[PDB]
């Protein structure tokens, strides 16, 4: 994973 | 719900074109993303680990890095910088 996609997890589960 | 960044923390958000005083959390994070991408200081081989030693976010979060996976770590420098609003 790129960490755009890591961090639209993240931001996915706010 | 609304949260009101202390100063550090908007004048991140802020540096990356955000224009509000008051936002949610999933908006905090939205810019703070694209702060740290758009800046590269995540890890080319590994992209979850975050270099923040030699920037602003490091003042602001306290610490010189971090990985994305440390979910709760990160929700908790990132609510030192930030008010609940009621």
């Amino acid at each position: 994973l790129t960490f755009x996609e890591y961090x639209q997890l993240x931001l996915s589960a706010a | 719900t609304l949260v009101r960044p202390k100063p550090l923390l908007l004048k991140l958000l802020k540096s990356v074109g955000a224009q509000k005083d008051t936002y949610t959390m999933k908006e905090v994070l939205f810019y703070l993303g694209q702060y740290i991408m758009t800046k590269r200081l995540y890890d080319e081989k590994q992209q979850h680990i975050v270099y923040c030693s030699n920037d602003l976010l490091g003042d602001l979060f306290g610490v010189p890095s971090f990985s994305v996976k440390e979910h709760r770590k990160i929700y908790t420098m990132i609510y030192r910088n930030l008010v609940v609003v009621n």
